[PDB]
């Protein structure tokens, strides 16, 4: 249906062109708008544009900050952000297609934009694996890096098994997290696994095997 | 502008019960023939899909257990029956002469499966000490409700400082919430203690569930 | 329904006959001038239900009106039908309570809760079949599908969306089956043939080209078509009236039998003829129950008026003070649930107070006499209540005690009942207990 | 640019349309309201519908503001059949494009100019309470909105102090006998103006036109004041629309101002202009949206003080009406001006038995009474008693026009 | 109020009654004791009982109206039976006079 993209890490006052791909419909038969969803569960509706762009609307904070544009051939209308601040750290979606129809009906999975002035860094991942082995937990500590979002999957994306990814506290603007899965102790005192601590905003994919400290 | 107020923000009901989801406005948003609103749903990992139009009008094939009504400033929704698949993130968005105000946002819990979870405890490893931190990891996935009281203890000392939380959604296959935790220390305090333990209170645990390990 | 095709005919006026539709908006003689119909709109079954009294001698009904022109017009037709019994046992239709249907597209329980109280074993209405299917499970949850509850719906039930259905045994009707298109066409051909046999007693314009004048001979042909009686159609004698109105004086009566419309009988001119094969009821009965069960709870409203009523504040335990008479006998107390009204406006307390005076002991003696049970209330208005005009609706409405009793919200009233013509016009009265001036 | 269309069937006054256009002072413009058409002396409504398809082929049209120099409510019914069906909001200021009589659709968007029939009846109550006359009959033909009309008038009479106690209604859906049945010094009537010639012939046959009785009609059957039938009697007063000062460049500028203000709310608050349509049947796939397309900004508009709020009657809520009197030469002569619930004074021509009466205040035989300002100025059983305005003796001391009410022995 | 609205002669005083209308009977009871009000119109029984109980209050004339007190019943109620007959029975033993003695 739809895919909002073009996100990533950006500094305070920086620039970023957000992308919004049309997937499977004609594009100039309705009205467009764009929303941003905060991690604090607040709707930041960005802007309104027309199918010819003849009706561009911003709210007051978007006035003087952000810019909307059209790509009518590729059907991927863009939002060009500028003078970004920390309240713009949010997920970002789109909202369209009520067919006059002056509401909006199609929202997507979207992308994430974060606005912080810290330095992007690859993380330090170190395994958590007990050794009896009465109660076991196949985890890892990921600590001292930047930025969010964080995608920790296990065994190269083949094990779902209730992954529990952490929110952050920020020690010297390089935050720390953790990650933890438990398989039972009947199948793992020995069967070593890998772990994909993939941070897309850091653009890294590290590989750390989960080896037990004791037997 | 007309403002939307929704209650209860953390809805916890049982299945089969006619669950009432109220929405109160600050001004009448209707006329004789129609009204401007749209009520909808999504999972937090899912794209938003439209559910209810203008006060009540149904979209594509939602289960018809949901039945929304209300007019003027009041708006309701009857979920009869409730399914286990309703752990959703949702509200309605005000559109009456202003398609910009959005609802307060209520969240879904399911009062069905109260349980006591299995707890796994492991202090960090030796290769984990190269990062400088020390995270004693926890794990819990069989319990209701979501927000629990997590305590930690190191040789009798209360160590609520530096406690990381991870509350995830309740499983749609189990209706039980899931949580993992870490106790973030430094690398010097790890080589002086051995007993690192967590505590956690639920509905089926009058006493906090304590699990101790000897490092 | 091709509406503008009909609407174009209203300028170069053409006698038109309607084949299919039973919509009551086409009966409007202001715009739909010469638009006759082979089938009457659905208000004819209100006349069928006015025939249904003194079929089994039935005398109580509570109605639900679709908030639309259809239900309002059917209500007007049955209201004009109920203006009878001008002689010269008085067991005719007397319950006659009206509620509203169309806002029950979501919730009907506020109406059904009132419906289950007021001694109803009655049929109610025809409705939209979707909300009819909602009230079929709603009233079954409220247990209105019982044995004594007589149920009849009408024409829109027969549609397939009403199959969340109708407890087994509920009467349907078929007035005009009529859907032989040979019988639809050729009977109209005979009607217009008998018409033109008098239209030969000695020209419309060229359609929609410049001339917009009304062909007056069309409306002059309307009075001749007010005489074209065709007594020998395929559907029998074809009749008419001023606005459509086939006047088919026959129907056929069926009820459900495990969702099978098993025919119970027919109608013939003036004879409702039951081909009595099987009599089914929603509780699986075979009798013909009627009336209701008479209740015994009476909630009497009043205002504080010494020395008839002595509203007094109760003690800390909720009971009254054990006060005596002049001979040491205690005054009989009744915990009277008043309104909020411990202060003018809306006080936070809504406290049941005490009750002494004339009418308290009088009502206690009357309850011991008539041997019935007992409830109490006080009026929140505090006024006797006049027929004050409601603003911007030109309707004069009573207040006070008559704001509750004429609204049906209250039972019988003991009061300082000052008697006039209007209160006797709306409230039936006993003989004067205490003569006054 | 916003394609709008104006046509007045009959006029030749394009320079007034250019003066109403006047596109230089428009500092506050939306997308440009282009408007151009040509007139055609044709009453064929199917030709009008093919011209609607012609405007949709011209691809710019969304709504029109047009009229005709006839009195045909049938085309207003046609508008209710068609333009109220599809999309079209239409405002019409002339004659039958102003006179709406049959109904208003519930899914409608168009609107015709003029006040409500009960509002006009309220104007008649105002002027007849000024002249202290009382209707003691009523004759009325069959017309849409008649039972509620007589119910509203009678229910207004029931709340008053001095009312019109009459001789209840003779609905005319023995004509000379039925018109000889009711009698009144002042008679309130309604009849269709095409039938009113025959009805006034019957009234002349029964002599009701010759008894010194005055007849008051509403404006909708008081159609255009330049042609009166001879059987229409003399001395008839009526309240009507401003035919004297409200012409073409006022009405076209008012329509274009209402349309552009509805635009400059609809494309500004919501930043959403609707799309113009191309077909007259195949455009249905997007005009199914009985939706946010339905205008709320249409019912509340003012421009340079001239308000326009209108209810669901097809009539506005702030009308400006004049009161005209039919002379003996079949001439409608303006005698009074009715602004919003107020009257004007200048030409109170109130009209032998007429005898002058003088008196002096001596108790208890005389006025001990003021005039109540609100509820029936002379209250009950009290003749209005005019008094000379004793002013400064350089202007004229006005006889009358400060009044009291005489009770006394 | 309906009686004086119906009488066109009493319409002159009816506007003064509109000027000084009252919500409850206790207001008109206290107001003549505070001498703001000079007259209050009411049914005879309450006025005789209050003049007998409270002093400084007397009634001046006679029966300006003549009426009685009934029982309110919704129309065609089956309990219109025997209610006036029970009134006659309370008349038969003088039970109304026992209530007056009470």
């Amino acid at each position: 249906k739809l895919q909002e993209s073009g996100g990533g890490s950006v500094k305070l006052g920086g620039s970023l062109k957000l992308s919004c791909v049309v997937s499977g419909f004609t594009f100039s038969t309705y009205y467009m708008s764009w929303v941003r969803q905060t991690p604090e569960k607040r709707l930041e509706l960005v802007a309104v544009i027309n199918s010819n762009g003849g009706n561009t609307y911003y709210p007051d904070n978007v006035k003087g900050r952000f810019t909307i544009s059209r790509d009518n051939a590729e059907n991927t209308l863009y939002l060009q952000m500028s003078s970004l601040k920390s309240e713009d750290t949010a997920l970002y979606y789109c909202a369209r297609r009520d067919y006059d129809g002056f509401a909006m009906d199609y929202w997507g999975q979207g992308t994430s934009v974060t606005v912080s002035s810290a330095k992007t860094t690859p993380p330090s991942v170190y395994p958590l694996a007990p050794g009896t082995n009465s109660m076991v937990t196949l985890g890892c500590l990921v600590k001292g890096y930047f930025p969010e979002p964080v995608t920790v999957t296990w065994n190269s994306g083949s094990l779902s098994s209730g992954v529990h990814t952490f929110p952050a506290v920020l020690q010297s603007d390089l935050y720390t997290l953790s990650s933890s899965v438990t398989v039972p102790s009947s199948t793992w005192p020995s069967e070593t696994v890998t772990c994909n601590v993939a941070h897309p905003a850091s653009s890294t994919k590290v590989d750390k095997k989960i080896v037990p400290r004791d037997c | 502008d007309i403002q939307l107020t929704q209650s209860p923000a953390s809805l916890a009901v049982s299945l089969g019960q006619r669950a009432t989801i109220s929405c109160r406005a600050s001004q009448s948003v209707s006329t004789s023939r129609y009204s401007y609103m749209h009520w909808y749903q999504h999972k937090p990992g899912q794209p938003p899909k439209l559910l209810i139009k203008y006060a009540s009008n149904l979209e594509s094939g939602v289960p018809a257990r949901f039945s929304g009504s209300g007019s003027g400033t009041d708006f309701t929704l009857n979920i009869h029956p409730v399914e286990e698949e309703d752990t959703a993130t949702y509200y309605c968005q005000h559109s009456w002469e202003n398609p910009y105000t959005f609802g307060g946002g209520t969240k879904l819990e399911i009062k069905r499966a109260d349980a006591a979870p299995t707890v796994s405890i492991f202090p960090p490893s030796s290769e984990q000490l190269t990062s400088g931190g020390a995270s004693v990891v926890c794990f819990l996935n069989n319990f209701y409700p979501k927000d629990i009281n997590v305590k930690w203890k190191i040789d009798g000392s209360e160590r609520q400082n530096g406690v990381l939380n991870s509350w995830t959604d309740q499983d749609s296959k189990d209706s039980t919430y899931s949580m993992s935790s870490t106790l973030t220390l430094t690398k010097d305090e790890y080589e002086r203690h051995n007993s690192y333990t967590c505590e956690a209170t639920h509905k089926t645990s009058t006493s906090p569930i304590v699990k101790s390990f000897n490092r | 329904t091709p509406t503008p095709v009909s609407y174009t005919a209203g300028f170069y006026r053409i006698p038109v006959l309607g084949l299919t539709t039973r919509m009551s908006i086409y009966s409007d003689k202001s715009i739909h001038l010469s638009f006759l119909r082979t089938v009457p709109p659905y208000s004819h079954q209100s006349s069928v239900w006015f025939e249904m009294m003194r079929v089994y001698n039935w005398n109580h009904i509570i109605l639900l009106v679709s908030d639309d022109h259809e239900g309002r017009a059917a209500q007007k037709r049955l209201e004009t039908l109920l203006e009878e019994r001008e002689s010269k046992n008085k067991r005719g239709p007397k319950a006659e309570k009206v509620l509203q249907f169309d806002p029950g597209t979501k919730n009907v329980t506020a109406l059904l809760m009132e419906a289950r109280e007021l001694e109803a074993r009655v049929i109610i209405l025809s409705a939209s079949e979707d909300d009819a299917a909602t009230v079929y499970r709603a009233a079954a949850m409220l247990d209105m599908t019982g044995s004594g509850y007589v149920w009849l719906v009408g024409e829109r039930e027969i549609s397939g969306n009403a199959l969340r259905y109708a407890p087994d045994g509920i009467i349907g009707l078929q007035l005009i089956n009529g859907k032989n298109e040979s019988a639809h066409i050729s009977d109209a051909v005979g009607v217009v043939a008998q018409a033109v046999h008098e239209l030969l007693e000695k020209d419309p314009p060229r359609g929609c080209v410049g001339n917009t004048n009304i062909w007056k001979t069309g409306p002059l042909f309307k009075r001749v078509l007010m005489s074209s009686k065709y007594a020998d159609g395929v559907t029998g004698r074809v009749e008419f009236n001023e606005d459509g109105d086939r006047k088919f004086a026959q129907y056929s009566i069926m009820n459900l039998q495990n969702r099978k419309l098993v025919q119970v009988g027919i109608y013939n001119g003036t004879h409702v003829i039951p081909n009595d094969r099987k009599i089914i009821w929603p509780g699986g009965e075979t009798e013909k129950p009627r009336g209701y069960q008479m209740s015994t709870r009476l909630k009497i409203v009043t205002i504080h008026q010494e020395p008839f009523v002595y509203v007094k504040p109760t003690m800390s335990d909720g009971t009254c003070k054990e006060e005596f008479t002049v001979n040491g006998d205690p005054v009989k107390k009744v915990i009277c649930t008043g309104p909020n009204d411990t202060s003018p406006g809306s006080p936070r307390h809504t406290v049941p107070q005490c009750c002494y005076g004339f009418c308290i002991d009088l009502l206690i003696k009357l309850a011991r006499t008539m041997q019935f049970t007992y409830e109490v209330h006080l009026v929140a208005d505090g006024k006797f209540g006049t027929q004050e005009r409601v603003q911007n609706s030109n309707k004069k409405e009573w207040n006070g005690m008559m704001g509750e009793l004429l609204s049906g919200q209250a039972d019988m009233i003991v009061a300082p009942l000052t008697i006039n013509n209007e209160r006797a016009q709306y409230i039936e009265f006993s003989k004067p207990f205490k003569y006054q001036g | 640019s916003i394609g709008i269309a104006v046509i007045l069937v009959g006029t030749s006054d394009e320079v007034a349309i250019k003066d109403a256009h006047e596109k230089d002072d428009f500092h506050h413009l939306s997308v440009v309201p282009r408007v151009e058409l040509v007139a055609m002396n044709e009453t064929d409504p199917k030709s009008i519908i093919t011209r609607i398809c012609d405007l949709m082929s011209d691809r710019k049209i969304q709504g029109v503001v047009f009229a005709d120099d006839t009195d045909q409510e049938a085309i207003a019914q046609i508008l209710d059949f068609i333009s109220a069906q599809t999309l079209t909001p239409i405002l019409g200021i002339h004659g039958g494009s102003s006179m709406i009589m049959a109904d208003k659709d519930e899914s409608s968007m168009f609107f015709q100019f003029g006040p409500s029939i009960e509002q006009q009846a309220s104007v008649m109550l105002n002027i007849m309470e000024e002249y202290d006359w009382y209707i003691f009959s009523i004759v009325t033909t069959y017309f849409p909105g008649y039972q509620d009309f007589v119910n509203k008038i009678r229910s207004t009479i029931e709340n008053s102090f001095v009312g019109w106690e009459l001789e209840e209604v003779l609905l005319l859906d023995k004509i000379q006998n039925q018109l000889k049945k009711l009698q009144s010094p002042i008679i309130l009537l309604y009849c269709t103006k095409e039938e009113a010639t025959y009805i006034f012939e019957v009234a002349n046959s029964v002599g009701l036109t010759g008894y010194g009785y005055t007849w008051i009609v509403p404006s909708l059957v008081a159609g255009d004041t330049d042609t009166v039938p001879s059987e229409f009697p003399t001395g008839l007063i009526s309240v009507s629309y401003d035919e004297w000062d409200y012409g073409l460049p006022a009405r076209v500028r008012d329509g274009i101002a209402i349309i552009t203000t509805a635009a400059s709310d609809m494309l500004s608050e919501h930043s959403f202009i609707p799309e113009p349509k191309s077909s007259c049947y195949n455009t249905h796939e997007k005009r199914i949206y009985q939706s946010n397309m339905l205008n709320r900004y249409l019912i509340n508009v003012t421009f340079e003080g001239r308000d326009l709020s209108f209810s669901e009657d097809g009539y506005q809520m702030h009308p400006k009406l004049v009161i005209i009197l039919l002379n003996k030469e079949r001439k409608w002569e303006r005698v009074g001006k009715w602004k919003d619930k107020s009257l004007q004074m200048k030409y109170y021509v109130w009209p032998d038995d007429h005898l002058s009466i003088v008196t002096l205040e001596e108790a208890p035989f005389v006025i001990v009474e003021s005039v109540d300002p609100l509820s029936g100025t002379c209250m009950r059983n009290t003749v209005p008693c005019q008094k000379r305005i004793i002013s400064e003796n350089k202007t004229d001391e006005e006889p009358g026009y400060i009044k009291k009410c005489c009770k006394g022995f | 109020d309906i009686y004086f609205r119906r009488q066109v002669e009493l319409s002159t005083m009816y506007r003064h009654m509109e000027k000084h209308n009252y919500e409850s009977a206790a207001e008109a009871i206290q107001a003549v004791r505070d001498n703001k009000l000079h007259a209050f119109i009411w049914d005879s029984a309450v006025l005789e009982f209050e003049a007998s109980q409270k002093c400084d209050l007397v009634t001046t004339g006679e029966l300006f109206f003549r009426s009685g007190f009934g029982i309110g019943m919704r129309k065609d109620s089956p309990w219109k039976q025997q209610v006036s007959l029970s009134i006659l029975k309370s008349h038969e033993n003088g039970f109304m006079e026992d209530l007056d003695k009470t």
